């Protein structure tokens, strides 16, 4: 990915003078700081575009929704009644969700949650681990998006990341193996952010843009559950076919009435 | 009589410090400038970092 | 202190020229970034994903949510969005662009169109903004704008 | 207009939080379970805020007369379930509006 | 006798949020009901009933 | 009126007068009919009589 500034000589004696501004770190900063973003929030449209869909095969009650974990639906919520004794089923399910990843990878069971603002409020406002139906103020995790987006530790377990432009209350888990291999996406930088400049003669008006290369890449038993590989010689970039809605180190469940 | 009148409340005509009386101000003062926040960036350890 | 004051806003826009109408900003703490402006959406445009328009596996396509921002959607099952009705007067005013939307966000729910991104192929990358005799590939810039807002004291 | 598109809980009225409303109030049967259930809507307001606005979650609260004192006859924190005397807030207006620090 | 007394009431830019562009590069601060009316982004109201 | 303040037809608002008009004010540069708004006060009393 690239990006080119070409700002003027007028604007920068001017915006110098008048403001105090530099308008040569600005647009620098500003093309530095766009392409991280893109890539930050490439990495994460990946994860949440290879998850499966959570809560069927083995994590579902007989039925309930197959899909769905509906906050008013008597089956999903253990028949709970009031509020402190109903945000507590939404920990057990969670929970039901690590151990089916952990069978199918066989590397471990999941250990980072990526959710939306209200179902990482929900955990916040609520007494999690063994204890009596309570409920009150998120005070636990940081629910706030400006200060940083790391909810916390859940449980001890769960590492909660927050999704910033989440379209739907949904959380994703995911497990990360202590070797950098066992991910289920690998993120690979070629080259970092080099910088380039020129000047065109017939204006001397400075041009300035960026260049970066990367590359992205997923586990090869990212399809845990078919037992032979496609081709043999096979592309670990992602498409329709070896991630969407197959990868396995990724659950993904939306989360209605909240 | 000599009346300091006011501006009429137009975005031009404050900008500019034009009034409807006699004196005419310089300028709205500078009461500094607000920026857009930098949106945080969702970690890489929820993945592989192997470089190439 | 003064009859009046002034308050400067700085804002940075997507795309060449920044007073250009239909700019967007570019750090929005709503709208989400545009993950595909310096890659793959520097190379080729893409078809905005609008009311009655029959997808086809593999294509991707653009729409601009009105409270989450620009999004890339690579559909995978065949459907028109347009289902149910057109328009016509299915609630209360709810103007066409909440109903688009959350027919899009009802496709999403149900594992259609999935939120995708990607960067640029290194055979365009390499001659970007003219080269080797290539043409009309010019990359994607970034610009600044500043505005001013006043108030004038009353009595 | 609060109380609307990602703070609304789907079924409600779209702007209200109702007490005879088993839904706003999550099946809540008695005042030390219903009154929590107002602490929550609060706090998924100030949230919202800080997406709308991309520089903090809200930190200060207008409220009516009568529903300060409610959030005064309730468990603040995070317990089990408690009501009765309007005591860690003042409710009084003569004294100052100022409420006090809420959590 | 009598009493006078100035002031100025503003709002802050960015409080629109959903806008991402001002109108005329040159805006009226004071609020106004095209400018500000149940769109600043930083106050949301809700209502009580059944007390 | 309660109803419709709810549906956000009809809001509180309060605003203050402009400067022009602030400095003519019943008289000054020649300006009529433009009053100012004034305050006073009155005092009661009550009687009580004492019974046995």
């Amino acid at each position: 990915r690239q990006l080119k500034a070409a700002y003027s000589i007028e604007l920068a004696q001017d915006l110098r003078a008048v403001h105090g501004m530099d308008a040569d770190a600005e647009l620098s900063g500003i093309l530095a700081t766009e392409i991280m973003l893109e890539i930050n929030r490439e990495v994460v449209d990946w994860i949440n575009y290879s998850a499966q869909v959570g809560k069927s095969g083995m994590t579902l009650t007989p039925g309930s929704k197959a899909g769905v974990f509906d906050f008013q639906d008597p089956i999903d919520i253990r028949g709970a009644r009031w509020a402190g004794e109903s945000f507590k089923a939404l920990l057990f399910q969670i929970d039901k969700e690590a151990v089916e990843i952990a069978r199918q990878t066989g590397r471990g069971e999941g250990n980072f949650i990526i959710a939306s603002r209200n179902v990482v409020n929900v955990l916040a406002s609520v007494d999690t681990g063994i204890s009596y139906a309570a409920q009150g103020l998120a005070t636990g995790f940081s629910t706030d998006t400006t200060k940083s987006v790391f909810a916390g530790v859940l449980g001890g377990k769960y590492r909660v990341y927050i999704d910033q432009y989440a379209k739907q209350d949904y959380f994703t888990v995911g497990y990360k193996g202590p070797n950098e291999m066992d991910a289920g996406i690998y993120y690979a930088p070629y080259v970092a952010l080099t910088p380039l400049r020129g000047s065109d003669p017939k204006n001397f008006q400075p041009v300035m843009g960026f260049k970066t290369r990367y590359g992205i890449g997923i586990n090869p038993f990212a399809e845990s559950a078919a037992q032979a590989p496609a081709s043999r010689i096979q592309s670990g970039m992602p498409s329709i076919l070896n991630s969407l809605g197959k990868n396995a180190y990724f659950r993904r469940v939306y989360v209605k009435g909240i | 009589a000599e009346i300091g009148g006011d501006h009429g409340y137009n975005a031009t005509n404050i900008a500019a410090g034009q009034t409807s009386g006699a004196v005419t101000q310089i300028g709205p003062a500078v009461m500094g400038m607000v920026r857009r926040a930098i949106p945080n960036l969702i970690a890489f350890d929820i993945c592989g970092v192997q470089p190439m | 202190n003064s009859p009046t004051g002034q308050v400067f806003a700085l804002r940075a826009v997507y795309g060449k020229d920044p007073v250009a109408a239909g700019a967007k900003e570019a750090f929005h703490p709503m709208y989400g970034p545009d993950a595909m402006f310096s890659g793959q959406g520097a190379a080729k445009k893409f078809p905005a994903l609008a009311a009655s328009t029959q997808t086809t596996v593999g294509d991707i396509y653009t729409h601009f949510f009105q409270e989450t921002g620009t999004v890339y959607l690579q559909a995978s099952v065949q459907v028109t969005i347009d289902a149910g009705d057109e328009d016509e007067d299915e609630d209360e005013d709810a103007t066409d662009a909440a109903k688009l939307d959350a027919e899009i966000k009802k496709q999403m729910e149900a594992g259609a169109l999935v939120e995708i991104a990607e960067g640029m192929a290194t055979s365009i990358a390499e001659l970007q903004e003219g080269f080797n005799g290539s043409t009309d590939n010019p990359w994607n810039e970034m610009g600044f704008r500043i505005d001013k807002q006043v108030i004038e004291a009353k009595s």
